């Protein structure tokens, strides 16, 4: 089904729309709290040691 | 909030409060308390 | 799915597991899970020293000291409840000052912040009448003291007293039926805290930004199960400590003498969590109006939600007068256990005219002020 | 349960992805010195109060007993 | 005479000394377990048009 | 009396506009503004004045509480790019709640209540 | 950055079964080390008031 | 409505007021009232009970004949939670015996009666070790031969017997861990029967036809409040002449002797409402086969639920076999107050295979050729 | 007509029984409450 009858977005090149018509693989979080690993990392955590 | 932000409002009104016939009758239920006092403890010496 | 086959499954799951809650509460709504906790240890090591104590005044002192001694752990068990009736004072107290500071008892928690006033009182009650069973110095002479209070109320006071004794002094039924009611009345505490956390849940908890919260509710098991553990392992280390390293830190020295009716100590003073009522009480030269004046003081309590306008942060004026509150209630506390002097009588009287003003004149009238200055 | 009109886009990353407590370290002496800033008033509110009330009702305790010295 | 009072007083401080040892490293356990929970809050992402 | 409050009226307004620029830096970095700190589940007179609003404003509304709650789990406070422009006074909501509870104050002039009750969950 | 490996992931770790046992002899273990650090110092810093001390100095 | 303003009064309103219940129940479905109400005043009665009694060896019986003389209304306190016991039990079993013929704990109401076996197992323990507490010769040497049948599980004995009893054989620490033991264990009685009653409510009650009822219901609060009003006055009247004409009547002489553990009475028997328990204990020669025996009956009594087809009229041959189940169980009950005798031992062994066979062979295999005959 | 009654209509076949490994799975929980007992009391060489 088509968006625009089933979201019912409203127009125009808001922030929302922008990254609702094509998002962006460059995600960037918040790092106040928490530094990121490096995209990618494998493995299984080592909290699970802690 | 209830109580006295609706008096300061302006939302308590005499034609909003209670009548005196409905304060009249309310306050009755004052005797009742007495009497029941009164049965519950018997502490006279109304009967004579 | 499997929760939506059994009753309880689903209640537990609902009220524990999945129960939305605000992403920005902080360490300040620590306080119910912790005295929920302490309520659980006051309950378990009373069930247990029970096994031990017996509540006649020939063998009351000696059991508490056969407990002490021969009883495999049972110092640990008499020292944990004596001490965590301190820390669920400690807590309740630290609760009860949260929500004076957020105005958390206003509409729609009104009924919220009656059943805690409830609770505290019956929570004052227990520990009251838990304190005479060592059948020490000061557990005689603080009842003796407080229970001649009802001789303030004419006509029918010394009646009321000569039944509560059983007597016509605090002897041997007085000790037996004190034992009773405090062994019931921790289950009345139980029920009533179960009332007041479902009482709670019909609406959910407030924020400290204390706006409209409903946009941003996560999972209340998942995430505050942890939040809480960390809170309640702080509370076990002072518990730890308390314990083990300062037994007596928080007791008086005259309840370890046997009790003595011909004899009275010189500095009759209670624990330190009922200090600041003594103080409203002995800064009155009245017993009648120390009476009401108490009284009064939790009128005004129960009439916080419909009375008081002010909250948090952002109401500035009515947080700036919360710490002037605080440190009224804590002078109280310090003066309750002075001795009766001139200087101390009349700051009495003005610490006990400021909390009524604090109550009753700041929180209507300054919230109302402040009210129409944001938003009139 | 309360339907929210809202218009967003919301990330979130695992929990294995970033570190737990090294953060910790870093942001400790900010968070102490904004703490004291937000509280600073009230604090010294309540300290001034209580001290000085209770400073000058031991002072005046010690007077009254100096009074009763012969 | 103060060991009449308080005769267990050396078991007991042992005994407070391994509960503070204890509960002081369960702290930091705790406290770990705690920002390993709540990580994907913290660091969350929220993109609006609401500019003010 | 009149005239008493005639002057005791500018007095009244310079300390509301401290007050108001106070509050308003306390505001203006989680993004908030003074209208929605009123609570919808605190005043009933709020809930009416809410539903009268076209749904733009409403979910604008969310948007600003849902950042600022956001703001306040982190522990932060907005860049200063987004602090420089934020109007913490910008009504959305003081006409219309001004207009509830005139009818409110109108009916109960008259005996007749509010046609509304609080919010009831459960 | 530093993770877990994947060997020690499937013997200890995959089900509950065999990580529980060995989380009872790991508390086992460390309640031993605490206790033996816990005695060490206190009897190292008490030496020659304990009752014991006066005991095998009366042999 | 007033009712829907505050959630103490909805919840009130919901399950005491406008709850449904079938148009067409007798007085056999007063029993779950009667039940309450005789929890209630035991537990009325008991508190007012604790203000004179002392937990202590040489202390328990005088502080009881101190209470029986000399504390107004003390006798009639004594004499009701005496009774009260009895005229529980009686009740329980009744309404057990209801949901026995009824089938009534059939899908979808396995909880409900799960939650009331769980019930009378703590109905059992609770009064045990409260006849205990007066410390008389029955008391004593009741608890001596009860708890020392934990000699029946192998290697782990007698270490649970020393710590059951706080020593080596029954004595002051086991009188006063029972006191604190049975005072506690009312209170977890009251929450199991509101759990107990919420989990009926889920799916509401049978109906004596034995038919779906949905079509024909009617409020409770007005229709079957003066209905349980009328049974509560035929409860109260026979428990005011057991008090007050025959107090012991149902009690046993040799408990007014005080508790000697040198001199042993001729014949032990425990009250009347464990004396089946006792006939199938005493009938089996082998300790660990008896306490096998009586574990295995209340395991078929949980596993009724779930292999019990059959209930009331219109499955007639199961409806014949429990008059005979109901004279098994009360030829058990009459055999536990006589002595070891071979022929009674011969009967007691027949009686508690009868109950077994019918508990186990009966419900499952007869319901299931009642079913095949009537709709198959 | 949960329990008997399900084995009574049929209802319980070779299959809709757990398997094996599920059974093996379950099974394996024994030594988990052995090893809890064993921790909690702690009877050091205590096998004969
Ligand atoms: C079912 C719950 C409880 C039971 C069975 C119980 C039982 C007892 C008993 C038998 C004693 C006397 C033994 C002794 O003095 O060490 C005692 C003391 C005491 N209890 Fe509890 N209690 C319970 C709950 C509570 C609660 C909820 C509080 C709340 C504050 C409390 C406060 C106290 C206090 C202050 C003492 C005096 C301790 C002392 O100074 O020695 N108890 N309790
Ligand atoms: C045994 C005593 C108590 C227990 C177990 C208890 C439990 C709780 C719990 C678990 C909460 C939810 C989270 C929290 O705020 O910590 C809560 C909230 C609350 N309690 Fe308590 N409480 C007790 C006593 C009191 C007392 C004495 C008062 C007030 C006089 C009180 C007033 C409140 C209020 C107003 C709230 C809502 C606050 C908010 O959500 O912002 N409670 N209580
Ligand atoms: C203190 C003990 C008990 C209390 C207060 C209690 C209370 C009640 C009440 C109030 C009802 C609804 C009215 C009625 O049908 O009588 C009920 C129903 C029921 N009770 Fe009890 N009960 C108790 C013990 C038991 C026991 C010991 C059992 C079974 C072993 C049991 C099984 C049931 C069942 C199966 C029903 C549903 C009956 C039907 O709807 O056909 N209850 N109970
Ligand atoms: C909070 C609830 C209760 C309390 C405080 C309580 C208290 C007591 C006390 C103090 C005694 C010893 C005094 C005496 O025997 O006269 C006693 C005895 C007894 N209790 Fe209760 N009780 C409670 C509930 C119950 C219940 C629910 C039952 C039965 C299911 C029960 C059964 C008995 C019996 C059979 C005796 C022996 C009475 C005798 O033969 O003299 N009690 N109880």
């Amino acid at each position: 089904s088509d968006a625009v009858e089933v979201f019912k977005p409203e127009t125009g090149l808001t922030p929302t729309n922008r990254l609702s018509m094509a998002p962006t693989p460059y995600i960037k979080y918040d790092e106040h709290n928490h530094k990121r690993f490096p995209p990618g990392t494998e493995g299984r955590p080592f909290a699970y040691f802690v | 909030p209830i109580g006295v932000w609706s008096v300061f409002q302006g939302y308590v009104t005499p034609a909003r409060l209670p009548s005196i016939q409905t304060l009249t009758r309310v306050g009755a239920w004052g005797g009742v308390v007495v009497v029941g006092g009164l049965y519950m403890v018997q502490p006279w010496d109304w009967l004579a | 799915r499997m929760h939506n086959k059994i009753q309880l499954l689903s209640v537990l799951n609902t009220h524990l597991v999945a129960y939305p809650t605000p992403m920005n509460l902080n360490y300040s709504w620590n306080g119910g899970s912790l005295a929920g906790m302490m309520l659980a240890s006051q309950m378990l090591t009373g069930i247990l020293l029970a096994m031990h104590y017996v509540g006649h005044v020939d063998y009351a002192f000696a059991s508490v000291q056969h407990l002490m001694t021969d009883v495999p752990s049972g110092m640990i068990l008499r020292y944990a409840h004596a001490n965590g009736a301190s820390l669920f004072f400690i807590v309740v107290y630290l609760h009860v000052l949260r929500g004076m500071y957020y105005g958390s008892g206003a509409q729609p928690r009104e009924i919220v912040w009656i059943s805690g006033v409830v609770i505290l009182l019956v929570m004052i009650i227990t520990a009251f009448i838990g304190y005479v069973l060592p059948w020490g110095q000061m557990s005689f002479w603080g009842a003796t003291v407080i229970t001649s209070l009802a001789t303030a109320i004419p006509v029918v006071g010394k009646h009321i007293m000569y039944w509560l004794w059983g007597g016509f002094s605090v002897d041997n039924p007085t000790l037996n039926r004190f034992y009773s009611f405090h062994y019931t009345l921790p289950f009345i505490l139980a029920g009533l805290s179960v009332f007041h956390i479902a009482a709670l849940h019909q609406y959910g908890s407030t924020n400290p930004l204390g706006v409209n919260s409903q946009s941003s509710l996560i999972s209340f098991g998942s995430y505050f199960g942890a939040k809480d553990l960390v809170g309640a392992l702080f509370l076990a280390l002072v518990f730890s400590i308390l314990v083990f390293f300062y037994p007596d830190l928080l007791g008086h020295p005259d309840n370890l003498i046997p009790a003595n009716p011909y004899s009275t100590p010189q500095h009759i003073v209670p624990e330190w969590y009922f200090l600041w009522v003594y103080a409203i009480l002995r800064s009155i030269p009245n017993k009648a109006m120390g009476v009401l004046a108490i009284g009064l003081v939790f009128a005004s309590l129960f009439a916080m939600p419909f009375i008081g306008l002010g909250g948090g942060k952002f109401r500035i004026i009515t947080e700036w007068l919360y710490w002037t509150f605080l440190a009224d209630v804590l002078l109280l506390t310090w003066l309750g256990g002075n001795e009766i002097t001139p200087i101390t009588s009349f700051v009495g009287q003005c610490c006990t005219a400021y909390l009524f003003f604090y109550l009753l004149v700041c929180q209507p009238l300054v919230g109302y002020l402040e009210t129409q200055f944001a938003h009139g | 349960r309360q339907n929210i009109p809202l218009r967003e886009i919301l990330y979130q990353l695992s929990p294995y992805q970033q570190d737990v407590i090294r953060q910790t370290f870093t942001n400790a002496p900010k968070t102490f010195l904004r703490f004291f800033k937000e509280k600073g008033v009230g604090l010294a509110t309540f300290g001034v109060l209580f001290f000085g009330i209770k400073g000058y009702t031991e002072h005046e305790m010690h007077q009254e007993r100096l009074a009763e010295r012969y | 005479l103060a060991w009449a009072s308080y005769p267990y007083q050396d078991e007991m401080r042992v005994m407070g000394i391994k509960a503070c040892l204890m509960i002081s490293i369960l702290i930091g356990f705790a406290a770990y377990s705690k920002r390993l929970r709540w990580a994907p809050i913290k660091s969350q992402r929220i993109v609006m048009d609401v500019v003010n | 009396t009149s005239l008493l409050k005639q002057v005791a009226l500018p007095v009244f307004n310079s300390l509301a506009t401290t007050y108001r620029s106070v509050v308003g830096a306390k505001l203006a970095k989680y993004g908030l503004r003074f209208d929605d700190l009123q609570d919808p589940l605190k005043d009933e007179d709020v809930a009416e004045a809410l539903r009268r609003l076209p749904p733009d404003v409403v979910v604008a509304r969310n948007c600003r509480l849902r950042r600022a709650l956001d703001l306040s789990c982190k522990h932060e406070a907005l860049p200063k790019d987004l602090l420089e422009k934020q109007t913490p006074e910008l009504s959305y909501l003081q006409d219309v709640l001004n207009e509830v509870r005139a009818e409110r104050r109108e009916r109960a002039q008259l005996g007749a209540p509010a046609p509304y009750t609080r919010i009831y969950y459960d | 950055v530093m993770r877990l490996s994947e060997a020690l992931y499937q013997t200890f770790f995959k089900r509950s079964t065999v990580y529980i046992p060995m989380l009872l002899v790991g508390a086992y273990f460390s309640n031993e080390a605490i206790d033996y650090a816990v005695d060490k110092m206190w009897t190292t810093r008490n030496k020659g008031k304990l009752f014991s001390d006066i005991i095998a100095e009366r042999t």
